[PDB]
């Protein structure tokens, strides 16, 4: 995980800067979700038949 | 029995026959009534000139192209679907382009595949920051009657109700949708939205937990926990961590 | 005052580029998703 | 990425000399990629998923119930927001009766047939992230977890 | 997420200007449907056939 | 709605039909829910 | 008073357009939301 670099002085300088300026630590995240469901029902049948 | 079974299979309400002497009257007669009311509210979060998909459905296989050597099925969404791309002026309006979409599987009767019913709006508004527009809708009304009868016995002032068949049918429809933005712009306010939102499915769940399990332990009943409390052991586990 | 970034109220950027194409002949570009 | 689920085979061309089959996947599903700020907010671009496999009534091949949220928000470091969610109500009435006989005022129960039916339903997402930027934020987040699991 | 730069001065301060202009906080929208449906549906059927 | 749920269901609660609040003003819990709450 | 911008009442711009080219010749563009 290397960079070879070749280049006169001052490109050499400002190259170095910015390289530094690049390679810096990333922070991290934890994410979490929360699903919530509810559900109700409810039903009544009545009837009367007559056959014969 | 065979043919007595078919004939009285279909048979809704009074189906009464009176013999008078090599003479069957059959009296017909059947009164139905319906009734159906349904609320939806689907709900999405987006940043500003961002799209935003919505679904609560279903995926359905459907042939695009039919044993069989090579089906060409393709897969399908049905169920509430809201497809949403806000803009906010600088101010206090928005812009909005919306497909809202209900939509279910019917059985087929007479296709090749199963049908969808479906009700489709597709359209582009402009709301106010907290205010609620009309989008569509639709008013049914429908009307049908019908009759036999014998031609002149079928009109006698109080005979003729022996001489005549009469349907009669009448269905109303009633269709609305309605669409309503809100900005947020500080952490505030989305505070407050979400804890209103929370608070409401929270106390929901601490009713239910009043009125626990009819054969189980009340205590088993999922309940959230306080607005930014985070998870916290069972009763019985406190007790064990306490004591140890 | 060379170069200048505006906000749109009601039109979309990407539609006002094409047209603001032929006026300008000058660079004009959009920026989606501010 | 994050996936717990299953890995299901389905007809994409359908014994049989070729069946075109492609395997898809379905439970709970999260991708998400973080944007934070140089400060303390977060900005989430978000696909979140709830499937499961139903089996077919009617249909060709077997059927999956969805539920799927694709967006993308601004959260603070620790607070949560509401992503979406569902309020469903619906009620259902039928009778049918004997015309005039059905509305005796005592004894026409017995020449009616009456169904209802109530049904109430809602659906809600939230989402929370954390910064951890040092190694003591991760160690207490991990001893949190770990000494809930080891607890139990 | 970085954008790296080389530029004579004046270039530069322009570039910058409008990446400050450009690089700025968006709001967001709670969007809400409400979707109401009603039907009602009455039907009467009544009638006298003879047979022999 | 509310004259739909003056005469509510045949066999079950009258308060267990759908209606619409008021024109801007948000859902609100069912009497039993708000009284529960109350108490609490 | 090099550039105007005209709000059409009836006709639709984007018909105005291949008309006007022959006879500007100048530039003209058609804005089809508004």
């Amino acid at each position: 995980n290397s960079l070879v670099l070749t280049a006169p002085q001052d490109i050499m300088n400002a190259m170095l800067e910015v390289i530094g300026q690049l390679d810096i630590r990333r922070a991290q995240v934890l994410i979490e979700a929360l699903i919530v469901e509810m559900a109700e029902g409810d039903g009544i049948n009545l009837g009367v038949q007559w056959g014969s | 029995y065979t043919k007595l079974a078919s004939a009285l299979s279909s048979i809704q309400g009074a189906a009464v026959s009176i013999a008078m002497g090599d003479w069957t009257a059959l009296i017909n007669a059947v009164s139905n009534d319906s009734s159906s009311n349904i609320l939806s509210s689907p709900s999405i979060t987006v940043m500003d000139n961002g799209e935003a998909s919505f679904i609560v459905g279903e995926e359905v296989p459907v042939i695009t192209g039919s044993d069989n050597p090579f089906q060409t099925v393709d897969r399908k969404e049905v169920g509430i679907k809201l497809k949403v791309v806000p803009q906010i002026n600088e101010g206090n309006s928005v812009q909005l382009n919306i497909e809202q979409e209900v939509s279910n599987v019917l059985g087929a009767n007479g296709a090749v595949d199963v049908r969808f019913a479906k009700r489709q709006l597709n359209t582009s508004v402009m709301v106010q920051d907290g205010q609620m527009l009309v989008l569509g809708g639709l008013i049914d009304e429908r009307a049908l009657e019908s009759e036999s009868k014998v031609p002149l016995l079928g009109d006698i002032p109080l005979l003729g109700q022996l001489f005549r068949s009469t349907s009669s049918q009448v269905e109303k429809k009633n269709l609305m949708v309605f669409i309503k933005p809100t900005i947020i712009r500080d952490g505030v306010t989305a505070d407050g939205i979400t804890q209103r939102k929370y608070n409401y499915i929270r106390a929901e769940q601490l009713f239910r937990a009043e009125k626990g399990l009819r054969l189980l332990d009340d205590a088993s009943v999922p309940v959230l926990p306080k607005f930014g409390d985070d998870r916290r052991h069972s009763p019985e586990i406190q007790a064990f961590i306490e004591q140890m | 005052g060379n170069n200048r970034v505006v906000y749109l109220k009601y039109a979309k950027a990407e539609d006002l580029v094409e047209v603001l194409k032929g006026v300008s002949e000058v660079m004009i570009a959009a920026h989606a998703d501010t």
